[PDB]
């Protein structure tokens, strides 16, 4: 089963998906290979759940029912490692009002 | 572009795999759409027809189009044993398409020219999706 | 593999290449990174998760679901939907 996810760390938002049985470890590889840098100086969170390395997306929430690709679940990316930095996501752009044309 | 006459019996099964309220549409024999009841959304309906005939289906309330077995229309087959599966689903609309969708289904038409977007735009929410424009579009091939 | 779409207000989408070859004006935009002066966050997230909906669902017979749109986002999208070609 493929899971898709928004990976997000501060204004930076990756797209990509994920066997359901790949492990939080192996997430945090693809990360290396985007974000080029290495998977001991990253840690990663379900809302504000810290993730454990060797535990599969499954086993961490991410399912078919729950990471669909057009909704896909978020997971957030902290950095440094000597000190780490607190998750931080910034949110997106609101949008405007709405026209009253809408019932 | 018609149906043919073929008088050799065709039971088929129109299964609604879509959220959408389902219209079939069969081709008469000179060409004019006929219109049929309508399928709620996952139901299913065992259905006469016969054999080279043509059938197509829309949104009911819309007339957005949709796919019958991946394809634009539905012909029954050599029948063999066992009814013929028509299924009936959504296709991967272009975002454009899909954005007109939402936005038609929310505004009143005589408020189109009151939306803050370019012209062009207002031109397509008005050029709405419909069966004789399709069957023009779908002859040329 | 991974290009960078970055939205009018600043944050930074990370989508593989052939995602973002959906669209036509991206295609020609890049050939990498492309700026969106127009398109807000809000906006261009949908948008990324229509290319993973598209790529994932055409050419498929495993039912397709709807690809929803909240009416608040409906104009912005439709503008970027228009602009993008996609
Ligand atoms: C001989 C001869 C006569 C005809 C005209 C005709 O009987 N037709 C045209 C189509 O092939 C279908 C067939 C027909 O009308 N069958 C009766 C029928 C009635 C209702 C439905 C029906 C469809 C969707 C939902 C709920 C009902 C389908 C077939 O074609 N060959």
């Amino acid at each position: 089963m493929d899971v898709f996810l928004m990976i997000r760390r501060h204004k930076t938002t990756i797209f990509t998906d994920a066997k359901e049985s790949s492990t939080v470890f192996e997430l945090k590889r693809i990360v290396e290979g985007i974000l080029k840098r290495p998977p001991d100086e990253q840690r990663l969170y379900k809302d504000d759940q810290l993730l454990d390395d060797g535990k599969t997306l499954g086993e961490c929430g991410f399912t078919s029912q729950t990471a669909r690709p057009q909704a896909p679940a978020t997971v957030g990316l902290a950095f440094r490692a000597d000190t780490f930095e607190a998750l931080c996501i910034e949110p997106f752009s609101s949008p405007p009002e709405l026209p009253d044309v809408m019932k | 572009l018609r149906s043919v006459n073929s008088r050799e019996p065709s039971q088929v099964i129109f299964c609604n795999r879509s959220p959408r309220v389902v219209l079939p549409v069969w081709l008469n024999f000179d060409g004019e759409p006929q219109p049929y009841p309508t399928l709620p959304p996952g139901t299913g309906r065992r259905i006469h027809s016969y054999r080279g005939h043509l059938w197509l289906f829309r949104d009911a309330g819309t007339h957005d189009g949709l796919l019958v077995n991946q394809t634009e229309l539905f012909v029954p087959s050599l029948n063999d044993g066992q009814p013929i599966f028509a299924n009936i689903t959504l296709p991967v609309y272009t975002l454009k398409e899909r954005c007109l969708q939402v936005v038609r289904s929310l505004v009143k038409p005589e408020n189109y020219r009151r939306l803050d977007i370019v012209r062009s735009l207002y031109e397509d929410l008005e050029d709405h999706p419909n069966v004789q424009k399709d069957l023009e579009r779908l002859t040329q091939e | 593999m991974y290009v960078k779409l970055i939205s009018s207000d600043g944050h930074e989408f990370i989508v593989k290449r052939e995602h973002a070859l959906t669209s036509g004006t991206i295609k020609a935009m890049l050939s990498n990174e492309v700026n969106f002066r127009e398109i807000p966050s809000h906006v261009l997230s949908k948008v990324c998760m229509y290319f993973t909906y598209k790529v994932r669902y055409t050419n498929s017979s495993t039912e397709i679901p709807e690809f929803p749109i909240a009416p608040e986002i409906a104009l912005e999208l439709l503008m970027a939907a228009n602009f993008l070609d996609c």
